[PDB]
């Protein structure tokens, strides 16, 4: 969970898009904190629909 | 004494709308809320809607 914070915080300066591969924490769901983020796995929120 | 609310897809806007609704709901004085709009401007060709 700590590894996604530094790269995203550094790349959000120039509004550069960032794609995540194995990130599943629900903290990075709102676009407010993390502006640019792309996911390749399902968040824990989909467990509710499941 | 009357107003409505409109917000974009920003989460802070939704949080502020929820806070304002919770504050105005428990009011001894009167209040009239017509409706709330949550239109999204990111959709393509959706400006007509």
């Amino acid at each position: 969970h700590f590894t996604p914070t530094p790269v995203s915080y550094t790349a959000g300066f120039y509004r550069i898009p960032v794609l995540g591969l194995t990130t599943r924490m629900s903290i990075y769901s709102d676009k407010s904190i993390h502006l640019s983020f792309l996911r390749t796995v399902p968040p824990y929120s989909h467990q509710s629909s499941v | 004494y009357i107003f409505s609310i409109v917000t974009t897809y920003f989460p802070g806007y939704q949080d502020f709308v929820n806070k304002i609704r919770s504050t105005i709901e428990n009011s001894f004085v009167g209040w009239e809320l017509e409706e709330v709009l949550l239109l999204d401007m990111s959709l393509d060709d959706g400006d007509s809607k």
